[PDB]
């Protein structure tokens, strides 16, 4: 039995030359689109990107958010309809009971980041203007992405 | 923030702590050891002359009358770990009060905690209608008087509540001081009704404590909710927010003054 | 006996047997 | 003797992101298997962030990261910081939170770097507390890719830290 | 105004209080039931009932 | 409008019946089964132990004295039913007011 | 049988020198309304 003449081989480590980030050679759908929606930005579409978010966020989480648009930093203010922002998820891969890394990058129209996300889902939403966004019931309970030190 | 009832509980619960339990900590400790000594050596004692001269019933009845003494000795002694009955009650009074009847999920909160927000609630009310009030030079003690309202309906509700929440602290204090002169009252027939009577204020003031954790809790918190959404906007009545408020206050007045009456008719059925 | 007795304890576990929303925040989209 | 424990050590294929070319397995296992300042600094960052952050509704990810980036001496002083009545566990508990991000990061040796970062306390009543500055210093070297997946899918690398402290800036 | 105020809060307040008074009890005792009708089991625990 | 009793009454009957109305239920229906087959095979063994054994008047003392444990013990077990009656006590104060 | 393992399986990996990547009843109607927002809208940065 020992033998099994069966063998397994190792995933091979990418190094990223310029990042020294490596990286081994349903969830997943949310944490994206969530991430996506969350950190991109554009005037003409935001309206979605920010009601879709709070709809997959906790109150908790839903006020951390709203609170990026408001004072004289807001979003609305900073890039209004003079800058965007791009996001796009290379890599998600959950990690436990409610939890997830999402590692992502950032660029600006007119940098590469890493989110950890605690989440759960509540089930299906009773509107149709939740349930057509929404229709799982995914919720963000705890957010925290961070950005990489000097250039990353 | 509004803190009263967090600082004043805390200093009853110093002040019973250092005289009445401290004192009955140190006197057991100290006697302790004689004692034991002196119990163990008069055993020995009596178990040699009642085995020699005096009349005995050696295996029966000298065995049964020395376990009966051993325990209750124990027992008595085990008075000696005061601290953690202490601790025992000023923690059965927040768990309590917290979450079991009001259903809403507690960081951790106690008692005083608790009183303290809700007032604290009532008195910026109270605080924006004196601004009100400071706003509006001439007419403007209408404001004031709105202020004295909230403010009296607040404090008087909480004063209630938190005093007899202390009463019963207090009371439990005292009595458990005093446990080792009524639990020795078991020795002898005739001393049997003091701690009778001794079992019976404990009851007493151990359901006042429950009733008054529970009910005050739920009560306050209703205020203090209440409290916590009044406005002088355009958009909400005066009368109807003060209304509310004066309801609400002399509504849990009546009933917290109920439960006194019903912790002591409850000890007193339960015949002890 | 056991007859009635069981047909009570029956009836009585036939008795016995028998017995997530998103959060409020300011609007998405503002005038630009 | 022939039985189907210790298989083939993981191999890590280093792939160049700019020429493309491929490494294979090497000495390096019994050596720093972390290479190249890039990479290094990723490590000590994600070791420090994870380490010094707290998180309730996270945490047992980064604890259970940092351990596996840790060598046992430096995993039982981690173990430690979660213990007794000032555990993080009952300090933070689910009342407080700390945020950390490192600010730069360069390597100064064999085996060790500096790590320049900041951390704040967040809480439960919505308030934050003044950020403060911090410096780590870190004793490192890697063990080779580890052969579990539950270890590969974190530090394939076998990034470990043999000595750690960080002291206020 | 205040007047009027007090006397209106006065007088609803201690009605519905009472009435909250009686309904709470009731609802405590219904509960409490089963344990004091088992008391006629018994012949010393028959006072409880 | 003024809406401040209705929301407070519904708010002390959720307490009322979460923590005194189905703690009660929940206690009472975990022990029916159990109680109920322990006090059937008690009331065997006990019926056989007395006949052959301690004396008892089998015709009267027995079966009275079993019939009275029983309807006290249904009708205490019947409490089960305790959603009907906190209901039987909501619809009370609206009805006759 | 040891003695003679089978011939080495064979090994060969690919590598994206741009992307630097390494190789060796409910759900039709809500992936429908997703593809239908996307299909008939546009705009040429998304």
């Amino acid at each position: 039995v020992g033998f099994s003449q069966p063998a397994p081989a190792p995933l091979v480590l990418r190094v990223d030359n310029a990042t020294g980030a490596v990286d081994v050679v349903v969830d997943t759908y949310w944490l994206n689109q969530y991430v996506l929606n969350r950190e991109a930005y554009d005037y003409n579409t935001i309206q979605m990107n920010y009601d879709t978010t709070a709809l997959l966020s906790a109150p908790a989480v839903q006020q951390d958010y709203y609170k990026l648009f408001d004072g004289s930093n807001a979003r609305d203010r900073v890039l209004g309809n003079k800058a965007r922002i791009t996001v796009r998820v290379r890599s998600i891969q959950p990690n436990g009971r409610g939890q997830a890394t999402v590692r992502f990058t950032t660029q600006q129209h007119n940098q590469h980041q890493i989110a950890t996300i605690g989440y759960t889902y509540i089930g299906a939403p009773m509107r149709s203007s939740d349930r057509l966004l929404n229709p799982l019931g995914f919720q963000v309970t705890s957010y925290r992405a961070d950005p990489e030190i000097l250039n990353n | 923030a509004f803190e009263l009832f967090t600082p004043l509980f805390n200093k009853i619960d110093q002040t019973t702590a250092t005289y009445v339990t401290d004192i009955s900590s140190r006197a057991i400790a100290a006697i302790t050891p004689v004692v034991s000594v002196g119990l163990t050596l008069g055993f020995i004692t009596y178990g040699w002359l009642i085995i020699r001269g005096a009349v005995e019933m050696p295996v029966a009845e000298f065995l049964n009358r020395c376990l009966r003494i051993g325990i209750i000795v124990s027992i008595a002694l085990a008075g000696g770990l005061y601290q953690g009955e202490i601790a025992n009650a000023i923690t059965t009074v927040p768990d309590e009060l917290a979450s079991a009847l009001l259903g809403n999920p507690t960081q951790g909160a106690s008692a005083a905690a608790l009183v303290d927000q809700s007032a604290q609630q009532g008195f910026d009310r109270a605080s924006e209608a004196f601004e009100e009030a400071g706003f509006f030079s001439s007419d403007g003690l209408l404001y004031g008087l709105f202020g004295i309202i909230i403010l009296l309906a607040t404090g008087l509700l909480a004063a209630i509540g938190g005093a007899f929440l202390l009463l019963a602290k207090i009371a439990l204090a005292l009595l458990a001081g005093l446990g080792p002169l009524f639990i020795l009252a078991l020795i002898w027939q005739p001393t049997h009704r003091f701690f009778d009577q001794w079992a019976q204020q404990v009851l007493n003031y151990g359901l006042l404590i429950v009733l008054f954790a529970a009910v005050f809790g739920l009560l306050m918190q209703i205020f203090g909710s209440y409290m916590a959404d009044l406005r002088f906007d355009g958009a909400q009545n005066v009368a109807y927010a003060i209304g509310g408020s004066v309801i609400l206050s002399i509504v849990s007045i009546v009933l917290l003054m109920q439960l006194p009456s019903i912790a002591s008719g409850l000890a007193g059925g339960i015949g002890l | 006996l056991l007859c009635v007795i069981a047909v009570v304890l029956v009836t009585l576990s036939y008795k016995a047997y028998k017995v997530q929303v998103i959060p409020g925040y300011t609007p998405r989209p503002i005038r630009p | 003797v022939g039985f189907s424990q210790p298989a083939p050590a993981p191999l890590v294929l280093r792939v160049d992101n700019a020429t493309g070319a491929v490494d294979v397995v090497t000495t390096l296992r019994e050596h720093e298997s972390s290479y190249g300042e890039v990479v290094d600094t990723y490590w000590l960052n994600q070791y420090v962030l994870n380490r010094e952050a707290y998180d309730y509704n996270t945490i047992q990810m980064n604890y259970d990261t940092t351990a596996l980036l840790s060598a046992p001496a430096v995993q039982q002083d981690y173990y430690k910081l979660f213990d007794g009545s000032n555990a993080r566990d009952r300090v933070l508990g689910n009342k407080a939170r700390i945020t950390v991000r490192v600010r730069s990061i360069q390597p100064n040796g064999r085996g060790q770097a500096t790590v320049r970062f900041t951390t704040q306390q967040h809480n439960s009543n919505g308030t934050v507390e003044a950020p403060q500055h911090q410096i780590a210093t870190i004793g490192y070297t890697y063990i080779g890719a580890p052969m579990r997946s539950s270890d590969r899918l974190l530090n394939p690398l076998g990034f470990q830290v043999t000595s750690y402290r960080a002291d206020p800036e």
